[PDB]
């Protein structure tokens, strides 16, 4: 219950250089 | 070319 | 990878190189999934047309890695098989369906900033992130162009495809077992997995849990990259009924 979850960016409260453009492909 | 790894590791 | 980036440090804590004992070299990529299972794709270990039936006793997992050939010294971690298990329909013969294996580690993995495993998605989280137009995420040391390697692991997005595309852009039979990805001709952009990035991870984070799912196996391509050409993977879901069932049963 903890997967997924990135030690240097989801739990340091951070996002890395591109899953930005990831989420912005869901929005559209 | 890969750098040799550990003998404890085969 | 070709057309991508280099990951950033502990970028992708599942991704796994699948590593030959001698000659030591890299095989495939693969998935952290816990502590003592990790996931492949099924013909980076079995593969009759170029006589490949590789044994336990034949290969390392390398965990935490970042450096393609470099020994990682108090980061990366070198695990033993168990035992390996691939999926009884594995279809090589014709168009690899079911290209999907898992393999059972001697012995746990301590996590770390290094290593950290996938989530697996559910039906109802497959069915609203599995959708064209939504892009994913595929890792790896594979090659960067068809016919040099990376320094260090690579990182490219792509979008899904829909059915009808995917279908219409090869002569092999597509199932559902099996989705394609990449960025189309006219949308002028382009990316995709290669050499050596088999087995590799295709995911995806949720924009409702924040959670890194894996949607896909880099499973198999008609060259890297080519204009009209999509690359295909192992749908992950379809196939976690079967995930689950050696899991549950031989020790979790």
């Amino acid at each position: 219950a903890d997967c997924g979850l990135r030690p240097l960016f989801e739990k340091k409260s951070l996002e890395d250089k591109t899953e930005r453009e990831l989420l912005e492909s869901y929005i559209d | 070319d890969f750098e040799e790894i550990p003998g404890e590791y085969l | 990878i070709v057309e991508g980036s280099d990951a950033e440090i502990g970028m992708s804590p599942w991704q796994v190189m699948l590593f030959r004992k001698s000659p030591q070299e890299l095989l495939c990529g693969a998935s952290l999934i816990s502590d003592r299972w990790v996931l492949t794709a099924a013909h980076c270990l079995l593969y009759p047309p170029w006589d490949k039936n590789f044994t336990e006793n034949d290969l390392l997992v390398r965990i935490g890695k970042h450096s393609r050939t470099r020994y990682e010294r108090n980061i990366e971690k070198i695990s033993m098989l168990e035992k390996i298990y691939i999926h009884p329909r594995y279809n090589w013969r014709e168009n690899l369906d079911r290209d999907i294996a898992l393999m059972k580690l001697k012995k746990p993995v301590a996590f770390s900033d290094y290593i950290h495993p996938v989530c697996l998605p559910d039906r109802e989280t497959a069915a609203s992130l599995l959708q064209a137009g939504y892009k994913g995420r595929v890792t790896g040391w594979g090659n960067l162009k068809e016919t040099g390697q990376p320094s260090v692991l690579q990182v490219v997005n792509l979008p899904i495809v829909e059915r009808p595309v995917c279908k219409d852009s090869t002569r092999i039979r597509i199932t559902d077992n099996m989705f394609c990805a990449g960025y189309k001709p006219d949308e002028g952009k382009r990316g995709d997995a290669c050499e050596g990035d088999s087995g590799g991870p295709f995911v995806m984070k949720s924009p409702f849990n924040n959670r890194w799912y894996q949607m896909g196996i880099v499973s198999w391509g008609e060259g890297c990259a080519r204009k009209g050409k999509y690359g295909f993977y192992t749908h992950v879901f379809r196939l976690k009924k079967w995930i689950q069932k050696v899991i549950d049963q031989f020790g979790e």
